[PDB]
């Protein structure tokens, strides 16, 4: 492995990206509820970064 | 007519085959109603001081 590989892995895996809502308009079949997608891609513990 | 991929022959895969394109609103989230009519409301915020 090279250092650049480590930098690429950290830059890629350790980030919080964007996820849209589920059931949002325009839908031909209306949904009773609209649900927003949540995610946690930023690791917080040293065991996760390892 | 945007070409996503060119097949092994001279046949072009295009957005029309895989998607439907139309001129729509940026967001369908909100709506403005006046009385029983449909009207876009213009909210004006006063500048400080």
């Amino acid at each position: 492995v090279t250092a650049n590989d480590v930098i690429n892995a950290v830059n890629d895996q350790n980030a919080q990206y964007a996820t849209g809502k589920i059931g949002e308009e325009p839908v031909v079949n209306k949904s009773p509820q609209v649900i927003s997608i949540t995610m946690q891609g930023r690791l917080q513990t040293p065991q996760e970064f390892e | 007519n945007i070409i996503l991929r060119v097949n092994e022959d001279k046949s072009f895969l295009r957005i029309k085959d895989v998607a439907k394109v139309e001129i729509g609103a940026e967001q369908y989230n909100s709506t403005g109603r006046l009385n029983t009519s449909a009207a876009v409301p213009i909210i004006i915020n006063l500048q400080s001081g």
